[PDB]
């Protein structure tokens, strides 16, 4: 079985890139034919981004000498601008003109999960319906190959032109293949502009040094493919052969030496004996009507029957095989099957909350690992455009210029899915302890709750004043 | 090796035989043709008394039901080493692609393949309705004569007695011979398609040339058929009552080319004669496990690993097309 | 079995579009023959929209410089207008004149679930029974094919005319096919008007770039089809063969060489022996009446019987096969079977509330993903019409014009199904904690409760004053 | 088995309408022969309407400029009028003169459940026993066919005359068929009057566009039919063959060659041997009395016996088959069997209240989906009649006329079954939390409780004053 799937013995990058197309193609096959990939990407979406992905700008006020109040007001301005620019209802923020920021993050994270890499391009849109002429078009991974599909070279390696030190200079984007009859032409695309401008945002997780591509799926999913095939076929055979039945006719006849002599005489010159016996047996079956049930017994003149003696008859064991292996690959691939297909077998209280909190912290890990890159890159490009357009005003006491301290000025964090609910009592006792001991700040409280302290305080002011005015109890 | 679905032609341009006389396709899940299995013409007269009804009517047990279909499975290579047929200036950059070159070369290869099976099928058709005999034959294969049963009056000859060449080129009218051969045809004849010189000595008679109508007088869809296949079927015109056609189709054999038609021959019959296209088993493991054991044709693109480590296009079929009524056409060799 | 269903190895869009008609047709077959699709669409309806889908208009007052109080009063006016326009009792808001806003959302979400896409068209109704002359007619997905059913082309691709960059310009709507004998004619329909007007609302979820169609169902449901078939047939065979019984007659007779010699002599010239024996056996069965029960033993003269020896007799295993696979595809397709067909097997407390909260949050995900598009599009069209008719008054200090800031002015959110009830104690302890710590605002409190703070306060005023007047206890 | 029931591969409307009569007829067969349909319709009745269906008129006072107090008093007048008109004790509100409003809703919802559609007609009764001359006669679905049972046509489609756009103009009502010998004649009936008057109330749920008929039942119930048949027959066979017994007689006799020679000699010329042996055996059985029990051993002279060797003897599995399938179709069709036939197997506390609350919310869904249409239509017709008769007085400051704003004036909601009881502690802790936090209004409190705030306050006034007067404790 190791024949149809073969690992070379070498560093992972040189063991994957030669068989990149086959592994990725069979990955496409399984993610299309199989529901597990859809469920996994959907849960990753709903744990990492969830409803939305919220920007929070925190310029390094302490290091830059900027006042915290000026930083906070400038952040208010940039947050209002960014939310109003992102909430465009006409899907107009993409060059394809059919994806908002939500689906920017969606397709980016999905493709960085599947192929391990995502490709964003900051292009200059001309549609004047918005103040900001920068859109972000996502680039397929099929596009990145060496110019004219040539094999890897000295410095042109699977489509990326690098130096001897590996520094990613640029890329050869092959032309799109949709419809299925466009030819591919390779075009030069630099990774970033010299001034720090993020033109081609290439975010991938390298497992080792010098690696150019991300992680796969199929190269650990062939075994589900062939287990589902084998369980499927074995259930089919079991079902079809629980009551397969042979309906033949035998007789006494069979006078050993006499039967053999009759057969030999028929073979030599006395076939009339066989013809007469066949006629008698045909008359037998047409005067009997030899019929078993609703159907006719298949015509068998005496002396021939099937021997449907069977193989071993122990239990198939597939039960504990499949539970063990589903277990196995479930906290292999990472998301547990007791919800990837939802068993409720013997699961208990500590079971539930321990599994939930470890899995949720681990999704927080993946979120902070493979979402903040895209978030910061897009925010940096948008903030550069805003500074170009003088939408928001930089602090006058800027210790470093915007172009010099884009990292310092464009320092930001992002908020993923909403408020976690698992037990209730858990979150509420945590909340009461934090609010009584002061062990929670504005920033981490809002991180835990998916809200904002400024708005909760303003709305509590509104709550109290409306209760006082209408006669309610604050 | 490309998938089965890459078999799109929309090019069915057989010369009016397998499309007009021999529409009656019968692909089987079984090897041979079983004429007893085909209903063919149904026992189609008797009723029952107005009290009860009679017995059960079956397929009326064809006397001969065992002939070997011509299981033809050729192949070719589509090795991306050629420069291909370049349709005028549609971006040869895609030809520079091995992907586009390989796909349109499998297109070209397979189309050659079905037109090959079509031309051998047309030779089978011309043998069939010219003598009623077909030679199911090939090297490393026994020659089976498949006979529909063409009668002697369907094989009567013009050279017997008086020849049209040995007649008055001005006053003699071959129409008399036309109905003479048409009467014993079990029906009406409405196409008088000749081979070229056969029509030449037919029209050499004046009576023919002032009896025929060169005008369209569009009778049926045969004009549309000629407009479609303007290659080798030539609608000469009206002879008044009957249509005059000439077939000059040619097959290009192993080293030479020559016409399908013999020197001077004729078949008198209807345009709606019943033609069977019985088809045998398709001996391809792919075909059996996906149920294409009973079909017309089967393509595939496939790679050989090992000694002939290459990639090929394979076409498989098994036609044994015949005519239901060999007596429907009178086959005459001309002067 | 892989024969009747075949995946190509290619990108998903080019692997689905060629077999679009077959997959969709068998999807229709299974959603019509099978109850699971009906239950799934019904639960999706009742989790996403539920009773109703409530509009809430929040123009970006902070960014536009609009006062919050003016924004709130303008929102009050637009909400009153929208509710009174939507509550039309004559089903008159559609061109078909037989669907209200509820069934707009219903059919839209159902078709965007089945085919992955929904097609709305903003048409100008002439029926003057309402102030607003805009209706919204939904367009079938069968209508979108290339002009005259031609295959995909360079830029005309499965009915959508796009550019090289993929931008969806317009569509070729084939004529309706009901009754089953109308011919199809393809008509041009642009996606949107240049001024931002949403004419042809085409909302679909693209799994990858350049994809034009949504997701399927059958391409993961063929296995339920064939499992239900196999379990059905195997139960039928098991039931019919638990007591199938062969009723034949044998005798001693059978003198080996003598019987063989008699049979051979009969075959040659001595058939009178067989005739005499058959006569004797007929007299035997007519003087015995050989009858077993209520029925006659089928006539078998001696020397012939059926050999109904069976196949293997191990348990079929279908029990744990089917539980494992129902498990499997249940949190495949997404909604758990312990309610898609309702098992109560060994299910526990943490089981219940963990499963319920994760599934409900995930339905909140689907709601916010595939409902807000249609909601915002319809709201934008209706608000544009209202501004045309001067029904509601835009703020005088508009920083941007309506046409320029339709996204900013027409910023809106929507509320789906009503107040979730699962445990009681859970929701009430959450409510008491939020109302004591102030950790809940007007907007998210009303989101959690399915109510409105303004109306709860006004009705609490009414409550207190009526209790005071009538003598009750506030 | 797929032979006696056949799905075409096409859109659902064109896949059902051709086989409409057969599917509906077998649906009638199963709903008549089977109790499940009766139980399901009864529970749907008792969950949707229950005891009664209560009208509540809420004209859009805010949008129309009407005062809330005037709207409430006008609603009081219309509610008193509607309750007194509906409470007619002589069943006189129907043209058939045998159904009140309760059975209007009953038959309407039952037929809209069975066929998916209901047909009401607003006719002008002449019986002067009431002030209102409008009755509502319900129309059978068998009546709607093309004029003279013709097949579907271009615009005349299964009895409905529509345009190319599908707009339902009118209907061809075939004459009644009771007694079973009236001929059918097709009469024209428009869907609604141009002035908005609801003449022919045709309420159906269309699964897709252009669909004219509702949903079925049998097309998912054939499998219960044939499972009940197979389990029934297999239990019958099992019961009858647990102790079927063959009572024959054999003997030693059987001298192989001698017996065969004797039989052959009898066949040729020596039947006297057989006659003598038969006489001896008859004397044997008449001198023995060969009797086994209370009954005589059936007469078998030696040398012939039945071979009742059996088939396989594994457990039938029908147990877990039937539990799995009852499970299956139970939360298929929607109402769980653990009450459609009431199992109490291993069912637990979270089991009970989770299942109950989800099922009850889902019945609230069905109620609000398939009851409010009929309620609003009937209320609109009755209110139009009341305005004609000047029973209730419209507001003088009417911003729009009655005929123009029938939807705005006739805005109404309806209350179904009474106060839900499942646990007690649940509802009471909910009630105490709502009444302490004010999180419940008049309208939704009365919706939850099935009462009225005005009457609860008036009766609490009466309670307190009677307790004070009689000496009790308020």
């Amino acid at each position: 079985q190791l024949r149809s799937w073969n690992p070379p013995s070498e560093s992972v990058d040189a063991a994957l890139l030669p068989n990149f197309t086959r592994g990725n193609a069979r990955a496409d096959d399984l993610v299309r034919n199989n529901g597990y990939a859809a469920n996994a990407i959907q849960l990753h979406q709903d744990h990492i981004v969830g409803s939305f992905f919220r920007l929070s700008h925190r310029p390094s006020w302490r290091y830059l000498g900027i006042g915290e109040e000026e930083a906070r007001a400038f952040s208010r301005e940039v947050e209002a601008a960014w939310k109003e620019f992102a909430e465009d209802d006409c899907c107009c923020i993409d060059v394809e003109r059919k994806r908002t920021f939500t689906m920017m993050i969606r397709e980016g994270v999905a493709m960085h999960a599947f192929n391990g890499e995502l490709f964003v391009q900051a292009t200059w849109d001309t549609s004047s319906s918005r103040l900001f002429r920068t859109q972000f078009r996502m680039v397929s991974p099929k596009r990145i190959s060496n110019p004219n599909n040539t094999g890897d070279s000295r410095n042109c390696r699977a489509g990326v032109q690098i130096n001897d030190s590996g520094a990613a200079l640029g890329y050869y984007v092959s032309e799109d293949g949709y419809p299925g009859w466009m030819p591919q032409k390779w075009t030069w695309i630099p990774r970033e502009l010299p001034g720090g401008r993020a033109s081609f945002i290439h975010v991938f997780e390298p497992v080792e040094d010098g690696q150019t591509r991300g992680a796969n799926v199929f190269y650990s999913v062939m075994e589900q493919m062939k287990m589902l095939d084998t369980l499927q076929n074995t259930q089919l055979q079991s079902a079809i052969v629980k009551a397969m039945y042979a309906a033949t006719i035998e007789s006494e006849l069979d006078t050993q030496s006499a039967m053999d002599f009759i057969l030999g005489a028929n073979s030599q010159e006395q076939r009339e004996r066989l013809t007469g016996w066949i006629g008698e047996i045909a008359a037998y079956y047409a005067a009997a009507p030899v019929r078993l049930g609703g159907a006719k017994v298949p015509h068998l003149m005496p002396g021939d029957s099937l021997n449907l003696q069977t193989a071993q008859d122990t239990d198939n064991g597939y039960s504990v095989f499949e539970q063990s292996l589903l277990r196995y690959i479930a906290a292999g691939l990472g998301v547990s099957y007791e919800q990837l297909s939802r068993n409720y077998a013997q699961m208990s209280y500590s079971t539930a909350r321990a599994s939930a909190n470890e899995s949720w912290a681990y999704f927080m890990g993946r979120r902070k690992f493979v979402a903040s890159r895209q978030a910061s890159q897009m925010f940096l490009c948008w903030l550069e455009e805003a500074i170009v357009r003088r939408v928001v005003t930089l602090p006058s006491k800027a210790r470093f210029s915007f172009q010099e301290a884009r990292s310092a000025w464009g320092n930001c964090d992002w908020i993923g899915s909403g408020r976690m609910a698992i037990d209730g009592l858990k979150e509420v006792q945590e909340a009461v302890m934090l609010i009584e001991a002061g062990l929670s700040t504005y920033e981490k409280e809002c991180a835990k709750r998916g809200d904002d302290y400024q708005e909760i305080f303003a709305q509590q002011v509104r709550e109290t004043m409306e209760r006082r005015a209408a006669g309610l109890k604050p | 090796a490309q998938l089965l679905a890459a078999n799109e032609q929309k090019f069915k341009f057989d010369p009016l035989f397998l499309r007009l006389f021999f529409r009656e396709s019968y692909p089987f899940t079984t090897e041979k043709v079983y004429l007893s299995q085909i209903p063919g013409l149904v026992n189609m007269a008797l009723y029952v008394s107005p009290i009860v009804s009679g017995e059960v009517i079956r397929s009326r047990g064809g006397s001969t039901s065992e002939f070997t279909p011509g299981y033809v499975k050729p192949k070719h290579e589509v090795n991306p080493q050629m420069t291909l047929r370049r349709l005028p200036d549609e971006d040869p950059q895609n030809l520079a692609d091995p992907a586009y070159r390989r796909r349109r070369i499998i297109m070209q290869n397979m189309r050659d393949e079905e037109l090959a099976i079509a031309q051998v099928e047309e030779m089978q058709a011309v043998s069939a309705v010219l003598k009623g005999k077909y030679t199911m034959t090939g090297e490393a294969f026994d020659p089976v004569e498949v006979d529909m049963g063409r009668s002697e009056e369907n094989n009567i000859t013009q050279s017997g007695g008086t020849e049209w060449s040995k007649r008055d080129k001005s006053t003699y009218d071959p129409t008399d011979d036309i109905e003479a051969y048409a009467l014993n045809a079990s029906g009406v004849v409405n196409i008088i398609v000749f081979d070229p010189k056969g029509w030449a000595l037919f029209r050499s008679f004046k009576a023919v040339k002032e009896k025929l109508d060169t005008r369209r007088g569009s009778n049926s869809e045969l004009e549309t058929a000629v407009k479609d296949l303007g290659k080798a079927v030539s609608y000469k015109g009206m002879y008044g009552d009957v249509a005059i056609v000439v077939y000059s189709g040619q097959y290009v054999e192993n080293g030479v080319k020559k016409n399908f038609l013999p020197d001077n021959t004729m078949v008198l019959g209807n345009t709606q004669a019943r033609g069977l296209r019985t088809y045998g088993c398709i001996q391809d493991a792919d075909a059996q496990r996906e149920g294409i054991n009973a079909s017309a044709r089967y393509p595939k693109n496939w790679v050989t690993t090992g000694d002939p480590a290459r990639e090929f296009t394979m076409i498989q079929s098994a036609p044994l097309m015949l005519l239901a009524d060999p007596d429907e056409f009178v086959s005459v060799q001309l002067a």
